[PDB]
């Protein structure tokens, strides 16, 4: 009966990812970053996610992860901005950078 | 807003 196993959208409960899918990018699953509007984000990297909607075409501008292009990842249900999808890199080719405090962690 |  684990209580930490899955991540849901904090705003609506949409199923998004699992603890098992945490990815230590550059040796840490957590990355503390800011965007050009100076917003600070505690980003958890996941190899896999579901229930998102990826919007727009990938951009390399201001990428926090060298060699990766990002798209905005919204909650596919409620439209909450949950993070970004990263692609175009190597090892891994793709992953998700999700904003920790926008997810709720709990049992399956 | 939502830029990475
Ligand atoms: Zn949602």
């Amino acid at each position: 009966a684990p209580g930490a196993s899955i991540f849901r959208c904090r705003q609506c409960g949409q199923t998004i990812s699992r603890r098992d899918w945490l990815l230590p990018m550059g040796g840490d699953h957590e990355h503390v970053v800011f965007n050009p509007a100076g917003m600070i984000f505690r980003v958890w990297c996941f190899s896999l996610a579901q229930g998102l909607r990826l919007i727009g075409a990938p951009s390399g501008e201001f990428s926090w992860f060298k060699g990766y292009d990002w798209t905005i990842a919204l909650c596919g249900q409620c439209g909450s901005h949950l993070g970004w999808h990263y692609e175009g890199g190597s090892q891994p080719q793709t992953f998700f950078g999700l904003i920790k405090d926008r997810l709720a962690e709990g049992p399956a | 807003q939502m830029q990475n």
